[PDB]
C-alpha cells in the first residue's frame, strides 16, 4: 500500500515524501494541528511522483502540521507524524568564501536566506530565526593538530601561518538549544608564496 | 547562560537536553492523541508574553504539568520508556519551579492577572475534553511548551 | 535472601556509580536489581520507583546510574538481590543523591609544540564539560588569556609563541548542568 509517509526538511525546506501496482496514482492533502479542514495541495493532485514540496504551505513557525496521501490502483491513505519546521529541520552548510593571504587565511560567513518570511516583510535568514546560533570553524595544520575560532560574527582569519603551505578549513552552523549542526563546509587552501622581503 | 524569565533567573537546566528525553518519546505520544482538530497551548496562550508576565506564566504552567498531567502519566504508563522521559522533563521542571520568585507586591497585580489570562484559556481548552483525552494531549504538546520556554534561554 | 547493606554513590566528574556489599550467598552466584525516583517521583508521586537503565538482574555489587540521573535535584535509589524466587526486601540508599555534589577533578592535559606554536590537548571528560585555558607569557609584563576548549581528545592551537620567555598554561573544567568549576590543573611551562 503506502509506507513511510513523512517530511524531510533541510533549511526549513519542507518536503513529504513515501513509498510502498505501477499505474498508482497519489493524491496529497495538508493542515494545520488544531484547525479542522483540509487543504488539497495544488500542483500535486493524482501524481504518480513521490515526492511534494511543502514549503509555502507549513512556513509558519509557530504552528504544526499534518500532511496525508491518499493512494489508489490503476485504495488507502496515510498521515504524517504530527510536524514542527523548527525542529524537524536540517540545516546546510554555510556558504562561506576562503580567501588565502601569505601568513593567514580569513574566511567570510555569509548569513543563510530561507523560505520563512516575517509577517509582511523580507526573508528570514537563519541568524534571524535562531538567537543562540553560532559558527565553529576548524584550519587543520600539518595533520598533526587544529585552530579553532568561533562566534556570531561573520569575519574570521586565521593568523600565524607558514606561507606556501596547504590547510583544511572546515565551517559549521551550531544551534546548541536545538541540537543542531550543519552539514561542514569546507575549503582546502594554500596559504599564498611569500615573494617579498617583509617577513 | 541561564533561562530569564523577566527578572526570576533559573541555572541549571539545559535546553537540549530537555529535548533530548521529549524526542525519545514524542512519536508514540503524538500519534496516541488522535484529536488533530484541537491545540491546548493555543497561539493566544504564549504569543508575546512581555518579559514581566512570563515569570508567572512560567510558573502556573509548569505547576499544572507537575500536579496534573505527570502525575496522571505516571499513574498510567504502561512503556518504561514513557515513564523514564517524563521523568527528567518532571525532575528539571521542579527544578525550574523552585528557582521562580516572583514579585508579590500589589503594583504587580494586573501583569499577574494577564499571565493568569492566559493560562486560563489554556485550562479551558483543556476541560472541553474528555480526561483521557486532555492528558493524552497535554503530555504530547510539550514541545510547544519547551519552545516557548527556549525563548529565554539567553545571557 | 538477606538484602544488599553499605549503599553509597560515589559520583567522579558526573559519572555516578551506587555501590553496595555483596550479599553473600555460597552456592549460586547473586543478582542485584536498581530502582530510583527523582524528587519529582519523592514529592508527587512517592510510590512509584523507576527501573534503572543498566541493572535489572545486573551482578557485580555496583551499578553506573548515570544515565538514570538527567536533573541536578536530589534522587532515591534502592536495591535488592535475587536469586531465583528468593528476593530479597529493598534497601533504600540513607541519603538522596544530587549530582550537584559530583567530584570535579582537575583535568588530565598534556602540553606539545610543533615549532613555534603551542599546542594543548586535554582529556575527554564529555558533554557535560566545557574548558577553561589560563596561559600567559612568564614574565612580570602579559595579562593571562583565556581560551574556552570544547572538547578533550582534540590537539588544538592556543598562542604562537614570540622569542625569549617560556609560556606557561594550566587547565580547569566547568560543568553547566551544576554551575561549577573544578580547581586548575598543575601549570605547565614550555
Ligand atoms: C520548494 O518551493 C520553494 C518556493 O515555493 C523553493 O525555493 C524558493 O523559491 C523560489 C523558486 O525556487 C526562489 O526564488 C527562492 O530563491 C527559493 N528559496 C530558497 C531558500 O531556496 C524551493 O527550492 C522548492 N524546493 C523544491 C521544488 O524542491
Ligand atoms: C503565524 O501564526 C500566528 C497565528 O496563527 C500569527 O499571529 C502569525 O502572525 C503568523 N505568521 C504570519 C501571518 O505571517
Amino acid at each position: 500500500l503506502l509506507q513511510h509517509v513523512k517530511f524531510q526538511s533541510s533549511n526549513f525546506e519542507n518536503i513529504l515524501t513515501w513509498d510502498s501496482t505501477p499505474d498508482t496514482v497519489y493524491s496529497i492533502e495538508y493542515k494545520t494541528y488544531g484547525e479542522r479542514d483540509w487543504v488539497a495541495k495544488k500542483g500535486c493532485q493524482r501524481i504518480t511522483r513521490k515526492s511534494c514540496n511543502l514549503t509555502v504551505e507549513t512556513g509558519n513557525l509557530t504552528e504544526l502540521y499534518y500532511a496525508r496521501v491518499t493512494a489508489v490502483s490503476a485504495s488507502a491513505t496515510k498521515m504524517t507524524d504530527r510536524f514542527s519546521s523548527l525542529q524537524h529541520t536540517t540545516l546546510k552548510p554555510p556558504d562561506v568564501t576562503c580567501i588565502s593571504k601569505v601568513r593567514s587565511i580569513q574566511m567570510i560567513v555569509h548569513p543563510t536566506p530561507t523560505p520563512i518570511r516575517a509577517g509582511d516583510g523580507h526573508r528570514l535568514t537563519l541568524e534571524d530565526i535562531f538567537h543562540d546560533l553560532f559558527y565553529h570553524l576548524e584550519l587543520q595544520v600539518n595533520r598533526t593538530y587544529q585552530m579553532h575560532l568561533g562566534g556570531k560574527q561573520r569575519e574570521y582569519e586565521f593568523f600565524g601561518l607558514t606561507p606556501d603551505t596547504e590547510f583544511l578549513g572546515t565551517i559549521m552552523i551550531c544551534v546548541p538549544t536545538w541540537a543542531k549542526e550543519s552539514a561542514p563546509y569546507m575549503c582546502r587552501v594554500k596559504t599564498l608564496p611569500d615573494r617579498t622581503w617583509t617577513g | 547562560q541561564e533561562f530569564h524569565f523577566g527578572p526570576c533567573q533559573v541555572k541549571g537546566v539545559v535546553p537540549q537536553k530537555l529535548w533530548e528525553a521529549f524526542w525519545a518519546v514524542k512519536d508514540t505520544m503524538q500519534a496516541q492523541d488522535q484529536i488533530t482538530s484541537a491545540r491546548l497551548l493555543q497561539q493566544e496562550v504564549l504569543q508575546q508574553v512581555s518579559d514581566a508576565e512570563s515569570c508567572y506564566l512560567v510558573h502556573t504552567l509548569l505547576e499544572f504539568y507537575l500536579k496534573t498531567v505527570f502525575k496522571n502519566h505516571h499513574q498510567r504508563t504502561v512503556e518504561v520508556r514513557t515513564l523514564k522521559s517524563f521523568s527528567t522533563l518532571a525532575n528539571n521542571f521542579v527544578l525550574i519551579v523552585s528557582q521562580l520568585q516572583p514579585s508579590q507586591e500589589n503594583e504587580m497585580f494586573s501583569i499577574r492577572d494577564s499571565a493568569h489570562r492566559r493560562f486560563l484559556l489554556f485550562r479551558r481548552a483543556f476541560k472541553q475534553l474528555d480526561v483521557e483525552a486532555a492528558l493524552t494531549k497535554a503530555l504530547g504538546e510539550v514541545d510547544i511548551l519547551l519552545t516557548w520556554m527556549q525563548k529565554f534561554y539567553k545571557l | 535472601l538477606p538484602a544488599p547493606q553499605n549503599l553509597s554513590v560515589l559520583s567522579t566528574n558526573m559519572k555516578h556509580l551506587l555501590m553496595w556489599s555483596p550479599v553473600i550467598a555460597p552456592g549460586e552466584t547473586v543478582y542485584y536489581s536498581v530502582e530510583y525516583q527523582g524528587e519529582y517521583e519523592s514529592l508527587y508521586t512517592s510510590h512509584i520507583w523507576i527501573p534503572s537503565s543498566w541493572c535489572s538482574l545486573t551482578e557485580g555489587p555496583e551499578c553506573d546510574v548515570t544515565d538514570d540521573i538527567t536533573a541536578t535535584v536530589p534522587y532515591n535509589l534502592r536495591v535488592r538481590a535475587t536469586l531465583g524466587s528468593q528476593t530479597s526486601a529493598w534497601s533504600i540508599l540513607k541519603h538522596p543523591f544530587n549530582r550537584q555534589s559530583t567530584i570535579l577533578t582537575r583535568p588530565g592535559m598534556e602540553i606539545t609544540k610543533d615549532g613555534f606554536h603551542l599546542v594543548i590537548e586535554l582529556e575527554d571528560l564529555g558533554p557535560q564539560f566545557e574548558f577553561l585555558v589560563a596561559y600567559w607569557r612568564r614574565e612580570p609584563g602579559a595579562e593571562e588569556h583565556v581560551k574556552m576548549v570544547r572538547s578533550g581528545g582534540i590537539p588544538v592551537h592556543l598562542e604562537t609563541m614570540e622569542p625569549g620567555a617560556a609560556y606557561c598554561v594550566k587547565a580547569e573544567t566547568f560543568v553547566k548542568a551544576i554551575g561549577r568549576y573544578s580547581a586548575f590543573s598543575q601549570t605547565e611551562c614550555v
